[PDB]
């Protein structure tokens, strides 16, 4: 959503 | 027959899925010290939403994740990365 | 750095000697049991409790297996005359 | 005891 994020594996 | 996974998820794997109440959201048992979010759109589907303490389910995708801000719904500290994991209803 | 590994898993039905299982208290059965999706019952012999320090849950490996079935009603296990089970001997897995 | 009792399947 807004306060966290996808990485890279 | 099945057996549960424990740590270093994939998709397929039967997880055992437990209530955190420190973290305020249901996490996949494990062993290893990072944290496998239940995503949020799979509750439903496995009677978690109307509470219960526990539901077995098979991973059907997995998300590497890292939180940015301090204060965020997973209740981590700043900079954590975790996984968020969708999972279903699993029976024998 | 990057590494594999393996990993054991929680067996959950047919237990034998050796496999990695959840043990949890019943309140139902007034007992520690094998966490299992199948009806058949494995508590955890009495002898065993000890060294897991149970004298909530925890995984523990299965070291002895007996079947046993219920010759009457009124048993330490509360299950119904007649009830075929298990009872297991299991240390601590850490 | 005779609470319950050991058994075996058949061979
Ligand atoms: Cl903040
Ligand atoms: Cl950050
Ligand atoms: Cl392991
Ligand atoms: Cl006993």
């Amino acid at each position: 959503e807004d306060s966290f994020v996808e990485i890279r594996m | 027959s099945e057996k549960i996974a424990i740590r270093d998820f994939q998709v397929g794997d039967l997880v055992l899925i437990i209530l955190d109440e420190r973290h305020d959201n249901y996490v996949l048992f494990t062993v290893s010290p990072t944290l496998y979010f239940l995503h949020s759109e799979s509750l439903p589907a496995l009677d978690l939403k109307p509470r219960r303490p526990w539901v077995l389910g098979k991973v059907m995708e997995k998300e590497y994740c890292q939180a940015k801000k301090a204060q965020n719904r997973f209740k981590v500290p700043l900079g954590t990365k975790f996984y968020r994991v969708k999972a279903v209803s699993w029976n024998k």
